Order: C-alpha cells, then structure tokens, then sequence
C-alpha cells in the first residue's frame, strides 16, 4: 500500500480527543482526503485539505505535513456516530486516487455503574438450545464468542455492551472477565 | 532577485473531428525544463533541463498523469467550445492554458495566475486575489457559473499559493548554477551606410540571461526614439537571448550617438559607441 | 503541474 | 477567430565566421495559430537535419518557436529561412543578413 | 446522485460479469474500487474523462469503458475466486477532487455453486435472572450455517421495524476459521422493558435477509436452489 494509517482497531469513551493518522509514497501528491465508513455502507467524506497546516471544521481538525508526506485527523468530542471505519485518500496524479488501509474506530459509552452479569437465553420454555449473554460490563473490559456491540434503549436514555456466545456440546456452561460479574444458578 | 515558474498548454483540433495536437511546456523563469508532446512517441513528461533529470521514477510517473489528464481535459473543451460559438466540425481551433507563480527575492508568494483562452482570444481568467474569476464573454460567463459551483477558484488557490511556489524553491536549489545566475549581455555595434548622406548603426546585445533587457538610443546623450527600431527578443539556441536596436543617422554624425543597456547581469549600465 | 483545479469549461 | 501573421528573424547563434561551425537560427513569433512550416535554405535547398523548440506563446497568446540546424558559414553560401502560414498567400523566404 | 447496480451477486468461477454505474452530477473523473478486510479501498482503474480510461492499483482481471460522461461499468471477463470483494464505484468533479461513492457491490465468486447455503435462524428469549437484576429483557437472534455472508438482519415488533435497543455483529464470524469455505453466523440483541416482553400481545420477529443464487444460475441438485430469501424466527410475550 502507498498510502498508511495507523493500524487499528481504536477505542475511545465518549467525550475523548481521537487521532488518526496516515502517510503516503508520492512527494507530489497535491489533495489529502479523510472518508468515513459505516458498517456495509458507503464511503463518506468527513473534509479535505490541499495546503500545509491545519484545517478546522467543528469538532474535527485536519493537519497535512507535506515536507514529511503525512495527513491526520483529530476528532474532538467523540461521538456515537462518530464509530466507524476512517479511510485516508491521496491523489497520486491525475485519476489515481489511493486509499489506506483503513483505520476502525469505536467511541465507547460512559458506563457509570456497571452490573456485569451472564445470563444464559434459551430457543423456548421448553428447549434446550440455548446461548450465553454476558452484558452490563464496562467499556473498558474486552465454542464461538461474538464481538461486543453497543446498545441503546432511547427510550430510557439506557446503553450496554454486551457479547453473546454458543458451541455445539450439550449442557454447555455459561460460566465456561470483571471479577465481580453474576452468574446465577 | 526574483523568480517564477510557468506551465504553458496548447491544444490544436484538427478538421473533420481530428483528434488534438497537445504540447505542454514547463519554464523557471526563462528556462524550460520539462515537455509534453502528443506526437512523441513516449507519450510521457520528458526533461529538458539537467537539474530536473535527478528527479525520481514517481515524478515522471505523477507529471504524465497529471499533463495528460490536462490533454483530456482540453480534447472535451474543444468539442464543448464548438457548440457554445455554434461552429462547425470542419475548421481547426485552439484551446490554451497558463498559470504559474511568482516569488520575490526572498522567495516568498508574490502573485499567481490562471488564464485560459479560445482561438488566440481571452476567455476565463483567475483575477489577482486567486478568489473571482474574469469571463471575457458569455460563454466563459457559462463557464464561470459551472467553476465557481464546482470550487475551481480555491483549488487552484492552494496550488498556485502553496504546490507551485514549494517546487518552484525545490528547483532554485537543485539547480541554483544554473537558475540563480545572470549572464550579463555582451554587446557590440554595427555600421552599415544607406546611402550618401546617412547610415545605419546597430546595437547589439548578445548571450545574455534572463530575456528581460532595455536598449536604448542616445543623441548627444538624450535618449531618442525617432529614426530607431527595435527588434524582438530572441533565444540564441543555448539558453541565453539575443536583441539589437538601429537608428538611421546622419552620414559623418556616428560618433553623436550611444546606445544605453540596461540588464539586471550588468554590474554598471553600459554605455555603447561605434568604434 | 497543477493536480487539482482543471476542470472543464 | 484571431489569426496574426508570424515575424521571422533569421541570424547565426554567435557572430558569424567563414568556416566556423555554428548554428543557423530561424525564430518565428507573434503568429496564430500554432500550425506552422519552417525550412532553413542552403543556396535555395531544404536543409536536412532541422530541430525546433517546444511550441510555447507569451502572455497576449502568440507562439513563438525557434528552428535551428548545424551550418558553416563560407563566403560563397547563401542562407535563409522559408515560411509558411494560413495568414500567408504564399511562403515568405527571409534571407540570412549575415549583420542582422 | 451516482448510483450502482447491482448491489449483490454471486458469481460461478469463470462466468462474465458487468457492474453498472451511472452518474448524472456532469463529473469527469470516475473510479472503480474494491475493499477487502486488512487493505482499504484498492484502486481498480479510473476515468479522467469521458473517453478516457487509466489503470489503477489492481487492473488485472477487470477492463472498464467510458463511451460517455454518465457510464462507467466494471466488467469481470473470467471470475476468479479471488475477485470475491465490495465493490465501490466513484466520481469525481475533476481529478484530484473529492470522490462520490455509490452504494457498493458484494460479490462472491465461487468455484462451486453447491457452497451456497440461506441460512438458519432462532431467536433466544430473555433470562428470568435478568429480567429479575435489571427489569430488562434481551432478546438474542443467531443466524448460522450461511455462505457467502450477503446477508441483512432486522428486527420487528408487532409487524414494524425496531432500531432503538438493537445491536448487531458488525462483521459475521466463521464457524470454522481454521478451515476453508466455512459458513458464517450473525448474532443480534434486542433489548425492551420487562413489562414490554412480558405482555404476551407483543410478537417479537427477527429475520435474515440472504441474497442468494440469481435466476439465471443453473441448479444442478436435489436441494433446494438458494434463492435470495428472508429467513425468520419469532418469540412471543409471557409472563411467567
């Protein structure tokens, strides 16, 4: 790749300064982008920059060091929205415009209670299918075991994170972390 | 002390829709140092100083794209520009573009400049503050609507402020033998009798660099214009520049006149008699 | 060369 | 549609010498547009191995181009430049003026 | 706008394939991407104008044309199972200004149409202990055994759509990583009140989108083809 970032994935609570950063190859290169990238979804332009310095748009600053061929992105006050995938673009030439590799960012809730706990769910009253749900922990705390995504019940002004795990064997044991989570019997 | 860089483009249709002839052309000052032509068989920005020659593989590379995408750019204004004037596709026309910068001797921006024009005339030009554009007619006016929505005006800003002026020091000082010189003109003069009662005498300045020079006739030490031409400056093939100025005197009154030099090389303005 | 702010007319 | 019909300049790039090599310039200017023939004469026959510079133009959007080829100025050889232009019912010849 | 069709497909290796996109916004530089997980976008080629075209980054494989100022289309002449990525088409005002992306293209590439599987889905119903420690009740959808992973998941309410206290897997795990051509699992979470979950008028639905098999492909076996199909599972309310 000719053009870098700064390997991910990033995480940042809400409220915090987060700063991606990216080089390029070409000396010449004349126009620096930063995209934004949901998941299975389109790239979006966040700004662009043509000239050395830095280049303010509300809560983002955008800085370009072309003597040492390097473009970053300061996002202020992080968001929920503001999670996605940050895509830097330089145009190499003519039509030759060159992504990075992408850098995932993730803003995290403020938690200010967290009541870990794993409860285990079942297909029905009467099956015995069933999985793991271990929710209510810490932004902080990080057979198949899913990803931790970010819930939020508006209605309530409530958010949780939350994983989910299964496996094949029977009578599998959701005990099978934060040292104070709940595990009912 | 200062300097400035230039890139000069023209496109030529040919009759019956024929495809563009596209010559691009880089200066520093009075020295061209790269080229474009669409009837080379490289088909690629080609040196033609030895200080750009140092330059990388990705230079070379990112130039081409960037000229030839300004060749494809001029091949759709030409069949634009043909129905704007609602012109025929028998007859060759013309598209032109310059721009460049300017940097005083501290080598600071000074001033840039984007014009662009259709057959020899004026058609859309970026005035001095790099923010408004001059539309010479109503077609450009068209023009000016489509670049002023599309921010052509702040991207070519940021070039001609920041791109061109970068690589303009770049240059001065990967060639500064070269580019930060100044040949003063070596001058002589001509005599040559018309006829019995008056004569030509010729002032020459030779091998001088830059372009820029003034000469200038005098009688009795007061500068004249009567009587006088001036020819236009010319290039001698190696890099330096040629002019001379006549004036027709009276026969027997050569010694009355001296042609006054002025060149930004001269330690000391010259002063020329015939000898 | 100018890598932005040609456009066509 | 502007058309300007070229100035043709013809002259030696140093001071001319019999028997001295140098080079025979002809410098067309002022003209549009760009589409241009330009031969160099030795005693009223083409030269054979002509170059030119770069098509480029000044500021009111007149080329200009320089053509040039290797000759040797001798006392019996006569020079000029032979040029053609739409602005021109037929090819102007400038000869050399070895004192212009 | 710039759009681009179509936005799924699955492809047999070595068929031909053309991707549209058409752009109405009067732009000269257009461009044909495509993304794969650890490398970004990756130029494909480029269009500086109408009647121009440029090689990019990773041309081998694919060939374009620009007939006009509008179409720009990505053909594959032979699929290979490496060409198995999103695609995203571009435009631009001019070259070296912002790029417009259009929707994307997942496409899959497969040398055996057999691989393709819709996939199965069950919805978990809330723990007693949770909704006892939180007054809350998670509802958890799995989806499972599917291939390729062009799929889309959806929660729904009473015959309406929910987004608020919803949270899906953002990529599809494989179920066998250390294996090849594993089929893929999603998983989802929806969490309402106590009182909502235990009002058994409410109907809880969860269902998978799977864009499958096209039409045109040719179906040589006894299972069923796998169509492009919405796979659901449902939970109703209760008390106790």
């Amino acid at each position: 790749k000719e053009v870098e970032q700064n390997s991910g994935p990033l995480s940042v609570p809400e409220g915090a300064i987060a700063s991606l950063n990216c080089t390029y190859s070409y000396r010449g290169s004349q126009s620096f982008f930063w995209y934004r990238q949901y998941s299975g979804k389109s790239p979006e332009l966040i700004m662009f920059i043509y000239s050395n310095g830095d280049k303010e748009d509300g809560r983002f600053t955008a800085q370009l060091n072309k003597a040492s061929q390097y473009v970053s992105l300061l996002i202020r006050d992080s968001q929920p929205s503001d999670s996605a995938t940050y895509l830097c673009a330089v145009n190499f030439g003519g039509g030759k415009l060159i992504f990075g590799q992408g850098t995932e960012l993730s803003v995290k809730p403020n938690i200010q209670n967290p009541d870990p706990a794993v409860y285990q769910l079942r297909d029905s009253k009467s099956s015995d299918k069933s999985v793991c749900l271990f929710t209510d922990f810490d932004s902080q705390t990080n057979v198949y075991i899913t990803d931790k995504c970010v819930l939020d019940m508006r209605s309530m002004d409530f958010k949780s994170n939350s994983a989910v795990a299964w496996s094949n064997k029977s009578d599998f044991a959701c005990a099978n972390i934060p040292e104070d989570t709940f595990f009912p019997s | 002390g200062s300097h400035s860089m230039r890139y000069f483009f023209t496109s030529v249709s040919r009759p019956g829709r024929g495809e563009p002839r596209f010559i691009a052309v880089g200066y520093v000052d009075d020295t061209q140092f790269v080229r474009f032509d669409s009837d080379a068989a490289s088909q690629r920005m080609e040196p033609r100083a030895p200080w750009i020659e140092q330059e990388g593989p990705e230079y070379w590379d990112g130039e081409t794209r960037k000229v030839k995408a300004h060749s494809q750019t001029h091949r759709v204004d030409l069949g634009t520009l043909r129905g704007y004037y609602n012109q025929s596709e028998a007859g060759s026309h013309t598209v032109q573009r310059m721009y460049g910068c300017d940097v005083g001797s501290d080598w600071r921006f000074l001033r840039g400049y984007h014009q662009y024009a259709y057959d020899g005339k004026d058609y859309i030009a970026l005035k001095e503050d790099l923010r408004s554009w001059t539309a010479a007619d109503m077609a450009a006016q068209t023009t000016k609507h489509k670049w002023e929505a599309a921010h052509v005006a702040e991207q070519l800003r940021a070039y001609l402020e920041g791109t061109c002026v970068e690589w303009l020091r770049r240059y001065l000082e990967n060639g500064k033998e070269t580019l930060q010189r100044t040949d003063a003109p070596k001058t002589h003069m001509t005599h040559h009798a018309v006829s019995d009662h008056e004569a030509t005498l010729r002032c020459w300045a030779l091998s001088f660099y830059p372009a820029e020079i003034t000469l200038t006739w005098q009688r009795d030490g007061e500068d004249q214009t009567q009587d006088t031409e001036l020819v236009e400056t010319r290039p001698a093939g190696d890099g330096t520049f040629q002019k001379w100025a006549a004036v027709v005197v009276p026969s027997g009154q050569e010694q009355r006149y001296t042609c006054h030099v002025q060149h930004e090389g001269l330690p000391k303005p010259l002063t020329l008699r015939w000898e | 060369a100018a890598g932005i702010g040609i456009l066509t007319v | 549609m502007i058309q300007r019909t070229p100035k043709i300049q013809v002259y030696s790039r140093h001071p001319a010498e019999n028997g001295k090599s140098n080079f025979l310039n002809c410098y067309v200017s002022g003209f549009h547009p760009s589409d241009i023939e330009v031969d160099l004469l030795k005693n009223g026959e083409r030269i054979e191995k002509v170059e030119h510079s770069d098509l480029s133009f000044s500021k009111d959007w007149s080329f200009y181009l320089l053509y040039y080829t290797e000759f040797t100025p001798t006392e019996k050889d006569e020079y000029a430049c032979r040029v053609n232009h739409v602005t021109l019912s037929q090819p102007k010849i400038v000869k050399w003026d070895r004192d212009m | 706008g710039i759009t681009q069709a179509p936005t799924s497909q699955i492809l047999a290796a070595g068929r031909r394939m053309t991707l549209r996109c058409t752009q109405d916004m009067r732009h000269n530089a257009m461009y044909w991407y495509r993304q794969d997980l650890g490398l970004g976008l990756r130029l494909i080629h480029y269009s500086n104008t109408a009647g121009t075209t440029g090689k990019g980054e990773v041309p081998d494989g694919y060939s374009v044309s620009r007939a006009n100022t509008d179409d720009f289309p990505l053909t594959l002449a032979s699929a290979v199972p490496s060409q198995t990525s999103v695609y995203f088409c571009a435009s631009s005002w001019s070259f070296g200004t912002e790029a417009f992306f259009g929707q994307g293209t997942r496409l899959t590439v497969v040398e055996d149409l057999n691989k393709v599987f819709p996939p199965e889905v069950a919805v978990f119903e809330p723990s007693e202990a949770e909704i006892s420690h939180t007054q809350k009740a998670t509802l958890v959808c799995l989806a499972t055994g599917f291939y390729p992973d062009h799929v889309e998941l959806s929660w729904w309410v009473n015959g309406k759509e929910v987004h608020s206290g919803v949270c899906t897997d953002p990529q599809p795990l494989k179920e066998q990583p250390a294996l090849n051509d594993s089929r893929y699992a999603l998983s989802s979470r929806l969490r309402v009140s106590a009182t909502f979950w235990q009002d058994p008028r409410n109907h809880f639905r969860c269902q998978v989108q799977f864009y499958g098999l096209s039409e045109n492909d040719e179906w040589t076996q006894d299972r069923a083809k796998p169509v492009t199909q919405i796979v659901s599972a449902e939970a109703w309310g209760r008390a106790d």
